[PDB]
């Protein structure tokens, strides 16, 4: 009941960022979200004298009731650095749930003399009023010093259960609680309801670097020992014994690509050598918490997406490929929505933070409807290439 | 007296590290000082200044031209910053039976000052001959061109008529700096009624009020049934400068709005990189711009108010040259507005790409001034969009919308052929280049016997690779199989332009148009791969 000092970063002035539009029916949910939390406490309407501000959007969560969102990055960014290990064993778990502890920061106020940097404002149609502008009176939602500072009661609040199921392990990232336990999925289940219970008081299946393959042919033709040429060459950034100048001398000549070249000893030979090659891990990658995480995605089609988790070039940290099919086949913004949100996902999963994206869209294309689709609480950081990578059909 | 309602005051702080401006006063002539003294002293007794004792040490100058001219620069560089930006569009605006315009008057000076930062607009009057000390002042309000004043008094007036904007939801408030514009469906009587009931409220508080159809503001035209802009007034002048350029091509957009057609390519290529206000000749193709516009602005052309009941709708149209034009509407032949939109500068683009961009563009418009995306007339096949976005590398997506058969139509003119091609011939492409002579060639071989080298001067490596593949296109049948060690000329390719800056790939294109199947191979160079002949 007592407010903890907060403070920002030396040389930073608070958040003024841009409101973007929004469409009439958000205005309005808004609207009625804000009167609500208005008259709980939660928030009060400010004056001009308030320079600060911070965007919110409204999103519908997985249901139909619309829920506020605020774009906290700038002023977690701005935000002091405030002083966990990462619970390396949560991604070495069998099962793991996400569950959402917002409603637990509204109980603790903020600092009075914070409050200020936390504004925002409900945009009005085509300007012809001024927006509604609050601020936070309570720990808000999204901001990456809300979990810090209930850190402590949260962790009072879940000491019985951690001495009760000592095997279940719970990490905290922004309003989300991760739990994970290797036990059976519907031993995992009951008991997640159990903790469900003692919160109320008061579906993840963790995924490997997937390897590099060679297509296994009876008969091969010069196209496909050209795309095997291609494929190995790029291969050849990654992992050191990779040879290709037998394969490379069946090509030899001026033959039509649909013509079948029969292989020889020296390129079987060497073929295989590469195959033993690419079946063994990536030489020295490691973990660097003081670099940021980059992450690429590749639209692959009907659906496919693939992405790389990394730090440094060619030493991925982690790739996979995301294929869900519920209800989005005529969108591809929605599915690369869908697809950042389960990378991010993964990454705060295995290294406690999210990473940048390097997105296969135009930044008008995706500044214009990726907010139609989230339903996260936090926010990732991207940015857009805008030239066709070769690489596409080298990770299918 | 009946006590007028009390308006609470905004704390105002100055910038960290700054104090009040402590700025000497300039010398004025008799007739200023008198002007000023008399004005000065009808304000104090009004209320809105009053006289300080000399333990004040801020001063702020102040001139006359009568009319008190006070200068709050170096306060405006001391005072904090606020919040508050964009003009309500009269296509949004929603038709009303009855609009009515209130100019609230001695605005500013209705809405009290922080009395602790009274302190800081303090202004000197210098006497005659400075021969006495200079007449003292503080402003107890807000002062005219005050970095502050706009914000409180929005705030103010917010404060004040939000209990009558609840209380009479039968009536719509539109709120602009010093002007209320109230409109409504009741009869004329009722509306007067409110009207009169508003300025009571407002008077309440202490705010004077008093125009009439046509309303002419922000330079628009606001007529009862329909809106418009204000004439255009474009110069003509055989001779041109950047800055003559430049606001000529600022009008023209500001008429593109209402007037469709208009275009603004060919002047704005000519203030490419001047910088400097005086320089300009005219194009064969921008004297038909100017000239084309001049009769576009020629006829007379209105556009209606927003009706909620009905559907929202864009065309858009291809005018060539990366230029496209659409209209907002939502009953055939009457808009709500126009625009336009230029193709972004690149190297290689499509129509389809651009046609995109043109629809996030009126997407993000229309959010702005309905709230609401319309749904949109595009001139392209839902074949050619579903072919498109289901084979483009990158994830694309426009909403609701529907094939409207208008030419030009935006299509693909060539597509690439996922596999090798049964039958058709092998054209192993390669080209190089000399970095110090600038000498080259570019040639192929094929599976057939079929090889050409043919001998290039001033030329690079990139311009050899893809006048190989050309060369393969020129000599190739209907079907051809290309293979090439280009890296650079896929990825030119397989961006899938329609047209480019560059001739070479233009007839790249061009060979690509009349052909009936084309894949394009790629393998490492240097590698002794056989075929490709470096
Ligand atoms: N000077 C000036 C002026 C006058 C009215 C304005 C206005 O007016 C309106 C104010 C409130 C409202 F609900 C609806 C309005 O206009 C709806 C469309 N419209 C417009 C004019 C008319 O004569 N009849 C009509 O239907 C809205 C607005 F942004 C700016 C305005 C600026």
């Amino acid at each position: 009941i007592e407010t903890v000092p907060v403070k920002l970063k030396p040389g930073m002035d608070g958040p003024k960022v841009k409101q973007w539009p929004l469409t009439e029916e958000k205005i309005k949910a808004l609207v009625e979200i804000c009167t609500e939390m208005e008259k709980e406490g939660k928030i009060s309407k400010i004056g001009p004298e308030n320079p600060y501000n911070t965007p919110v959007f409204a999103i519908k969560k997985k249901s139909t009731k619309w829920r506020k969102l605020v774009d906290f990055r700038e002023l977690n960014k701005r935000t002091q650095d405030f002083w966990i290990p990462h619970p390396a064993g949560l991604k070495k778990k069998k099962s793991v749930t996400v569950l959402d502890v917002g409603d637990a920061y509204f109980s603790v106020p903020l600092d009075e003399d914070f409050r200020k940097y936390t504004a925002f404002t409900i945009p009005s149609i085509n300007n012809e009023t001024p927006g509604i502008r609050y601020q936070y009176n309570v720990l808000p939602q999204g901001w990456k010093g809300s979990p810090a500072i209930f850190q402590s009661s949260m962790t009072k609040i879940l000491e019985p259960f951690k001495k009760q199921n000592p095997d279940i392990v719970i990490y905290q990232y922004m309003d989300d609680l991760y739990v994970g336990s290797d036990l059976e999925i519907g031993q995992h289940r009951t008991k997640i309801e159990e903790l469900r219970q003692h919160l109320l008081r008061w579906e993840l299946h963790p995924w490997t670097v997937q390897p590099i393959v060679l297509p296994e042919k009876d008969s091969w033709t010069v196209n496909d020992i050209q795309k095997l040429v291609g494929k190995l060459n790029w291969a050849s950034q990654i992992y050191p014994g990779i040879k290709v100048r037998q394969l490379s001398k069946l090509l030899r000549g001026t033959k039509a690509l649909t013509e079948v070249i029969p292989l020889t000893e020296e390129a079987e030979l060497e073929l295989a050598e590469n195959r033993e090659i690419l079946k063994e891990p990536v030489h020295g990658v490691y973990y660097d918490p003081s670099k940021d995480l980059i992450a690429e995605i590749q639209k692959q089609g009907q659906g496919q997406w693939t992405y790389q988790i990394y730090q440094e070039p060619f030493k991925n940290l982690k790739t996979g490929k995301y294929a869900r099919m519920r209800g989005a086949h005529t969108n591809d913004v929605k599915q690369l929505t869908e697809a950042v949100q389960k990378i991010t996902t993964e990454s705060i999963v295995i290294w406690g933070k999210t990473p940048k994206f390097k997105l296969p869209i135009q930044k008008e294309t995706w500044e214009t409807w990726w907010t139609e689709y989230w339903q996260a609480t936090w926010i990732p950081e991207w940015e857009f290439v805008n030239t066709p990578p070769l690489v596409k059909l080298w990770y299918q | 007296m009946v006590p007028i309602s009390p308006i609470e005051t905004v704390p105002v702080k100055l910038k960290p590290g700054m104090d009040g401006p402590k700025v000497k006063q300039w010398p004025l002539t008799e007739e200023k000082i008198k002007a000023l003294v008399e004005i000065c002293t009808e304000m104090e007794k009004e209320g809105k200044i009053s006289k300080i004792g000399p333990e004040n040490p801020y001063n702020t100058p102040v001139f006359a031209i009568w009319r008190k001219l006070v200068d709050f620069r170096e306060l405006n560089k001391r005072t904090q910053d606020f919040w508050e930006l964009g003009i309500p569009h009269p296509a949004g605006l929603k038709k009303k039976k009855s609009v009515t315009v209130l100019d609230v008057g001695d605005a500013y000076f209705s809405v009290p000052l922080d009395e602790d930062f009274r302190k800081y607009t303090a202004f000197t009057i210098p006497s005659i001959n400075n021969e006495t000390p200079g007449i003292r002042y503080q402003y107890n309000v807000l002062p005219q061109g005050w970095k502050g004043s706009p914000a409180i008094f929005q705030s103010s007036m917010t404060k004040i008529l939000e209990p009558f904007a609840a209380q009479n939801p039968d009536i719509v408030i539109c709120q602009y700096m010093d002007d209320l514009y109230v409109g409504s469906d009741l009869e004329i009587g009722q509306h007067r009624t409110k009207i009169e009931e508003l300025r009571q409220h407002l008077l309440r508080w202490g705010l004077t009020t008093p125009k009439e159809p046509p309303f002419l503001w922000m330079g628009y035209e606001l007529h009862p049934d329909k809106w418009t802009v204000q004439p255009i007034v474009l110069p003509e002048k055989d001779s041109w400068t950047v800055n003559d350029i430049q606001k000529l091509v600022g009008k023209l957009n500001w008429a593109s709005q209402i007037y469709p057609g208009i275009k603004v390519r060919q002047l704005s290529k000519l203030l490419r990189g001047t910088k400097a206000l005086t320089e300009i000749p005219l194009t064969e193709e921008a004297e038909l711009e100017l000239a084309e516009n001049r009769e576009i602005l020629k006829e007379p052309v209105h556009g209606v108010y927003y009706d909620p009941s009905k559907d929202l709708i864009a065309e858009i149209q291809k005018q060539g040259q990366g230029q496209w034009t659409y209209q907002i509407y939502q009953e055939p032949f009457k808009n709500l507005k126009t625009g336009k939109y230029a193709r972004m500068r690149g190297a290689h683009t499509n129509d389809v790409k651009q046609l995109t961009e043109a629809v996030q563009k009126i997407t993000t418009e229309s959010i702005v001034i309905w709230g609401k995306t319309p749904k949109f007339k595009l001139p392209i096949q839902k074949e050619t969009w579903e072919t498109w976005w289901t084979e483009y590398w990158q994830a694309t997506w426009i909403p609701e919308w529907e094939f409207v058969n208008t030419p030009p139509l935006v299509k693909l003119w060539y597509q690439l052929e996922k596999e090798p091609i049964v039958g058709a011939e092998t054209f192993y492409v390669d080209g190089a280049a000399n970095r110090e002579t600038k000498l080259g060639k570019a040639g192929y071989v094929t599976n057939k016997g079929r090889q050409k080298v043919v001998p290039l001067t001033n030329t690079t490596n990139q311009k050899t690779e893809l006048q190989a593949i050309y060369l393969a296109l020129q000599d190739s049948g209907l079907e051809v199989n290309i293979v090439t060690d280009s890296q650079y000329a896929l990825g030119i390719i397989q961006a899938q332009p329609d047209k480019s800056e560059s001739e070479l790939v233009n007839q790249i294109i061009e060979q690509l148009i009349k052909k009936e199947k084309v894949y394009l191979a790629w393998v490492p160079a240097h590698k002794g791969i056989g075929g490709n002949e470096q």
